[PDB]
DNA sequence: CACACACTCTCCAATTCTCTAA
DNA sequence: TTAGAGAATTGGAGAGTGTGTTTTTTTTTTTTT
């Protein structure tokens, strides 16, 4: 039609972008693409080979390898982990997509091991909310594995438009608006369970290990959530 | 270790395919739906799950009387005409045990069993051995 | 102190993000309620700002249930009790069973008649905002220099053994055995126990229980309990429903709690 | 639906990697074309074939594996052009009601799916090979059979390049291969880019000049000329280090803001009570203010601590920029740099001459001069970037191009003010015209800097012509006096301010160097009385509107703003025009900025004008009332 | 039952668009 | 060139409708008495 006929044709699109999280996405993708083993050959490219399989969805990364790659990136991820975690997952998806035979509907998860510092259960204060942390504990009770909705696909009932990738809070959430920009609907939506994405979910109670328990105290218990590759481990 | 469990829905002529205590194989559709009770129990949007049963087969009754084919009943009836079948049936009781022919005889008789009777509807006598 | 709750996070600054355009804003807490933005600033959608719980800011809070001291109760009365609320760094300083002089502001707050209605009872609940704790039941080279020469002083073995339990008339070999139990062997690796086990026998009314209670007060990581089934804390491990939480807890017995100390078992 | 399913099945099937076409492909494809021609206005057949994915499953395999079967290939190409027809052409406009908009979104979704499918190099390889063996023949040897095939091939490429990026998958982060980047890489590997260069440079095949221009426009849709021209061999280390440094800068800014908020609130929980009476402050009544929000807040007390902001009504909602900028894949950027270089050296003059001939002859569509002005801006900027050579763009340096751009810009300005139902679209067209005008005005400066006395001579000639004619001077004032934030984006305001700064720089230097007194039936002229036309309230209002985003503005933009305001204040003595309450709130933010040291020019100018204001205020207290409103000649009454 | 919350719809009037005079 | 009078569109006050709620004893069974 014309170069100027592009008023945002047919989208309610998101325009503020988390710059720190996107830098984490880019630089973590660089880390996955470039970090190499003692014998070279790009570690994590070989370990991404097993993610073609069914019921494999998690890549486990060594935090000391991340630190060796760059101190500032590892420090940023440690401090802003829960903020940047889905962006790391999208980086992993972009990395794994070089196979070109992956099921596109599949989710991929980043997991971290070999974190240097360890924290006690007594030290899980509000200052640690959202930070990457490592704790030791003794499992007391494990609950059944459930499917948890991670992103709902919804149908708008009064204009038949499909809204994909509705991300879930700690409450089951419908679209805030219809994806159709002129549609006035804001509560009449129907979840399509077959086209939505779920994750395996399991909650386990733990308590302080015998070594770490302070003298005379009652054991302090904690609730831990396991997801995807980690459930029933 | 504590056992995991699932709910399963039996519909139409699948009802009373099993009782509590039965070992079964269960073919069905693994189905999920939203449950606000589970959501408020867990704090995460957890979906309830159930199996929509399509086929129930007791691991006890690998062969029912209804499973017997015309080939099977023809085999059984023709095999009964051997006229040495009593010795064959006795020998088939625990074929990996040498000797104990009297034990095999008694166990064959108990395994096949007699008939319950109730003359006059007022005097029951057991048929089991 | 009668009980101490789990760590309660109190929101200090709410983080909101627009679910249409991802524009974010932050709201300060006004006496316990949020001034939620009804509209977005970047875009202009209504009711589009959603509270991002884990991007918000929180601080620690804890409830403590405190009984009046036994030494302070009037004659023959059931004890009175108050609720304290501690925050930030004073939260994790006090455990159940402790005795404290607590300084704080005596607050009075309303309680709503039921959780889905804002009518409040005319009679107010009261609690104490903790400003300061002082524990009142708590009771290096300058020691090493003394101990080095005291170890090579003559008959230091007898001196330490006689120092054990001065309040009772002396049983020399019992005190010597308890001293060697306190010091123990050397733990090395294979599987041989450095721990030393001692048994005392005699009538009821002998000094054996005084010896047990003394060395329990002395040793680190010590335990004192009765072999009788009526004991305050059991010898064996068990699992129980935490009554204030309803979740299971593995109560490891005294033998497991004293994993690097002495376990005193009276009425063995 | 089922009849379409039957014909779609009759096309054939794929097995592994080989497509087995049925013998009735020709009649089934003709039936599909018939259904598409007999579509409903809702474009139901479009939606149904997109849902069936026959373009991805049948037509691309047929195109790529049975291209020797010429009737079927021609039919498939026509069908694919029909299916890839853009949604704005399908529906005529963006629908205003939900049902047609849902159908528009469906067609747009399937177009995005087609663009995703079309990144395969094999399809563009077949297209390049068939176009190459067609164009191998002489022009006189062609007939309607081959000319129409060239039209359909180039329209297929145009349609696939035109498709908007999916709102879902436009969240790609920089340095990643978007769908458009992969499509450009497919063009590069297929070699259709070289065929486009040939078509642009060919004198015989000049008939396709408008088509080739549109292909090149949609190819360079996302790019920036100077940023693209800066690409080279050593960029990976540079961009890696830049990313790490920018990450640390962002983190430090967030930490500073967190510390300031932590100080603004106290170190006591929010339900920690306490109330104060601020005895001097009267409340909205006559009683003293009772303050409840904590003692910490009274250091920087303001009455709007607890107030909800207001809903800007729909009419007054400011215009927002249509897209974020993302750094595309480095391979694609290198390819586009090489394309732009070779195109500029080999193709650009002939293509621009041909497009100007088409516009003169009036055998072009309604708005193709927008593509012409885009090409002016992009390729002249790229030329000035890196090795500047005016010979490569000498077809554009004529005064006729200045006249054409000025006419188009004034036309778009009038149509924006009158055709109010697409005023934003007219504003975008005017923005393209403004950027082209800006690049011409920058190119003459580069000609002045360059060593050739010939280009210096012609630079003097064109400067004399432009500064003599009146419209080039009056257009800036015309734009400022009817600019609207409601309609035009802040990017347009930035470009207007920077172009005005450059224009006044050149005009001031010209008049300073030599008199050249007559202007416009001529009359006298001087730059001071020209600058006095910029003493209106509206222009400075626009300048401070741009100044509000000084945190996000470029350093050059901030220099332009502060230099213009310093010219109006220090050199024209119009400080009372800029004595304003909103401007003083902006100055308050500037002085309170923790990064105020980074804006040394702005804060120094702010303190100069503030000192002048407080001198006037000490002399006369009515200046405080004068702050409250915009003004006309009270600028002299205050003085 | 009946007294608070939660949600939708309608009307009213206040603001902005259009055309005219100072 | 500014701005003010008449007409049309949008913000939100408020009228109306629907929903949810206020330790104890007898008996069994396995293990331990
Ligand atoms: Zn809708
Ligand atoms: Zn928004």
């Amino acid at each position: 039609l014309a170069a100027a006929a592009e008023p945002g044709a047919g989208s309610q699109h998101l325009e503020v972008r988390d710059e720190v999280a996107e830098k984490c996405q880019k630089l973590f993708l660089d880390f996955l693409e470039e970090f190499q083993s003692s014998d070279g050959e790009i570690k994590y490219l070989q370990l991404a080979e097993e993610l073609i399989r069914p019921e494999r969805n998690t890549l486990v990364v060594s935090f000391v390898d991340l630190e060796q790659f760059n101190q500032q990136l590892s420090t940023t991820i440690q401090e802003e982990f829960y903020r940047v975690y889905p962006y790391l997952c999208r980086a992993l998806k972009t990395f794994v997509k070089d196979r070109k035979e992956i099921p596109l509907a599949k989710d991929f998860y980043v997991a971290f091991q070999d974190l240097p510092t360890r924290h006690k259960i007594r030290e899980l204060t509000s200052s640690r909310i959202g930070l990457l942390t490592r704790i030791s504990g003794q499992v007391v009770r494990t609950h059944p594995v459930h499917p948890e909705l991670v992103s709902g696909t919804f149908l708008c009932l009064d204009c038949q438009t499909v809204i994909r990738d509705v991300e879930q809070q700690f409450k089951y959430t419908q679209p805030n608006i219809c994806r159709n920009p002129v549609c006035a609907n804001r509560r009449r939506f129907l979840l399509d369970t077959n086209k939505s994405r779920f994750v395996d979910f399991q909650k386990v109670r733990i308590q302080e290990t015998q070594a770490e328990l302070p003298r005379g105290s009652i054991p302090r218990s904690l609730e831990v959530i396991l997801r995807a590759e980690a459930v029933e481990s | 270790r504590l056992p995991r469990s699932k709910d399963a829905i039996l519909l139409a002529d699948l009802v009373d395919s099993c009782k509590p205590g039965d070992e079964i194989e269960l073919t069905g559709i693994y189905h999920n739906n939203y449950d606000g009770s589970l959501n408020t129990a867990n704090g995460f949007p957890v979906f309830a799950t159930v199996i929509l049963a399509n086929h129930v087969a007791k691991k006890d009754n690998k062969v029912a009387v209804g499973e017997l084919t015309d080939e099977d009943v023809k085999m059984i009836t023709s095999l009964s005409k051997d006229q040495q079948i009593g010795e064959k049936i006795f020998a088939s009781i625990a074929p990996s045990i040498y000797g104990h022919e009297d034990i095999k005889r008694g166990l064959a008789l108990a395994l096949f069993g007699g008939e319950p009777k109730n003359p006059g509807g007022k005097h029951k006598v057991r048929g089991d051995i | 102190v009668i009980r101490t709750s789990q760590l309660i996070p109190e929101m200090q600054e709410a983080f909101f993000q627009c679910q249409v355009c991802a524009h974010t804003t932050r709201v300060e807490m006004d006496r316990g309620r949020i001034a939620e933005p009804s509209v977005c600033g970047r875009c202009h959608t209504t009711h589009s700002m959603a509270l991002i719980h884990n991007r918000s800011l929180f601080s620690d809070k804890q409830m403590i249930k405190l009984q009046e001291s036994p030494e302070d109760m009037p004659a023959g009365q059931t004890p009175h009790t108050v609720i304290l609320f501690a925050h930030n760094d004073l939260v994790d300083k006090v455990q159940p069973g402790d005795r404290v002089n607590v300084t704080g502001i005596y607050r009075a707050v309303p309680i709503r008649v039921n959780p889905r209605v804002s009518n409040v009872k005319s009679v107010y609940k009261t609690h104490i905002d903790v400003i300061h704790y002082r524990k009142t039941d708590a009771k290096s080279e300058k020691r090493v220099e003394l101990l080095k020469e005291l170890s090579r002083k003559p008959d230091i073995y007898e001196r330490l053994a006689s120092a054990l339990a001065p309040s009772i008339y002396e049983h020399e070999d019992i005190k010597k055995g308890i001293l060697l139990q306190l010091f123990g062997g050397t733990r090395k690796d294979g599987k041989f126990r450095a721990e030393i086990n001692i048994l005392l026998c005699g009538d009821p009314g002998t000094s054996k229980s005084q010896l047990l209670q003394y060395v329990y007060n002395l040793v680190p990581r010590g335990q004192y309990t009765s072999g009788k089934g009526s004991s305050a804390v059991g010898l064996t491990a068990y699992v129980m429903k935490d009554p204030e939480t309803r979740q299971l807890v593995l109560q490891t017995g005294a033998l497991v709690l004293s994993d690097n100390g002495i376990c005193c078992i009276d009425e063995f | 639906n089922c009849e379409l399913l039957a014909t779609c099945s009759a096309l054939g099937y794929l097995e592994g990697d080989t497509y087995h076409k049925e013998p009735d492909c020709l009649e089934s494809v003709k039936d599909l074309i018939r259904y598409l021609r007999h579509e409903d206005e809702t474009r139901d057949v479009r939606q149904q074939l997109g849902a069936a994915q026959i373009l991805q499953s049948d037509l691309l395999p047929i195109l790529t594996q049975h291209h020797q079967d010429k009737p079927l290939f021609d039919a498939v190409i026509r069908l694919m052009v029909n299916l890839t027809q853009p949604a704005l052409l399908c529906f005529g406009n963006l629908p205003k009601e939900p049902s047609f908009r849902h159908h528009f979104l469906q067609v747009l979704t399937y177009l995005q799916a087609y663009k995703e499918a079309f990144a395969s190099e094999k399809a563009f390889g077949v297209l390049s090979e068939t176009l190459y063996e067609l164009l191998q023949l002489g022009w006189e040897e062609r007939q309607e059979e081959d000319n129409l095939l060239i039209e359909r091939i180039l329209l297929l490429v145009r349609n696939i390049l035109h498709v908007p990026a999916d709102l879902d998958q436009e969240k790609k982060i920089d340095d990643d291969a978007s769908a458009h980047d992969q499509l450009l890489w497919a063009i590069h590997l297929s070699g259709l880019d070289d065929l486009l260069l040939f078509l642009a440079s060919s004198s015989a095949e000049e008939q396709w000049s408008l088509h080739v221009l549109e292909i090149v426009s949609l190819m360079f849709r996302d790019q920036n000329p100077e940023q693209l021209a800066g690409v080279g061999q050593g960029r990976l280390a540079q961009e890696r280090s830049a990313d790490f440094a920018e990450l640390e800068v962002l983190r430090q800014r967030e930490m500073a803001e967190k510390k300031t908020r932590a100080l603004q609130r106290g170190n006591r929980h929010s339900r920690f009570g306490g109330s104060y009476i601020v005895q001097g402050l009267k409340s909205i009544g006559e009683r003293d203010l009772i303050f409840h929000k904590g003692l910490h807040n009274l250091r920087n007390y303001s009455s709007d601590l607890g107030k909800q902001p207001k809903k800007v009504p729909k009419r007054r909602q400011a215009a927002r920029e249509l897209s974020i900028q993302r750094r595309s894949a480095l391979n694609v950027r290198l390819f586009l740099r090489d394309f732009c270089s070779e195109f500029l050296e080999n193709c650009y003059n002939r293509l621009m001459g041909s497009v100007k001939d088409h516009l003169l002859r009036e055998k072009a569509q309604q708005h193709d001069e927008t593509y012409y002005m885009w090409a002016l801006a992009f390729f002249m900027a790229f030329n000035r970037a890196a090795s500047f050579r005016p010979g490569l763009v000498s077809e554009t340096l004529s005064v006729r191009t200045f006249h054409f751009i000025e006419q188009n810009l004034t036309n778009y300005y009038e149509m924006m003010l009158t055709d109010r139902k697409e005023a934003a679209s007219w504003a975008r067209r005017m923005h393209l015209a403004l950027k082209a005008y800006q690049e011409l005005l920058a190119t003459v400066n580069e000609m002045d800097i360059s060593p050739d006395e010939a280009v210096r001579e012609s630079s003097r000639i064109i400067k004399n012509n432009i500064f003599y004619v009146m419209e080039y001077r009056e257009l800036f004032l015309a734009l400022f006096r009817k600019f609207d934030e409601r309609c035009q984006p802040r990017s347009f305001l930035r470009d207007l301010v920077e172009t005005t700064h450059l224009f006044l720089k050149m005009l001031e230097r010209f008049c300073r160097s030599r008199g050249n007194l007559v202007v416009q039936s001529e009359k006298e002229f001087n730059f001071l009385d020209y600058l006095k036309r910029f003493a209106c309230s509206t222009v400075v209002r626009a300048y401070v509107l741009l100044l509000r985003s000084y945190q996000q503005n470029s350093a050059h933009t901030n220099h332009c703003i502060v230099k213009m305001l310093h010219r109006l204040a220090h050199d024209l003595k119009m400080e009372a025009l800029l004595f304003q309450l909103s401007v003083f709130c902006l100055f308050n933010r500037l002085l309170s900025d923790p990064a105020a040291g980074a804006y040394k020019e702005l804060v120094t100018f702010a303190k100069y004008i503030l000192g002048k204001f407080f001198a006037l205020a000490a002399v006369n207290q009515k200046a405080f009332v004068e702050l409250l409103f915009w003004k006309n000649t009270a600028v002299v009454r205050e003085m």
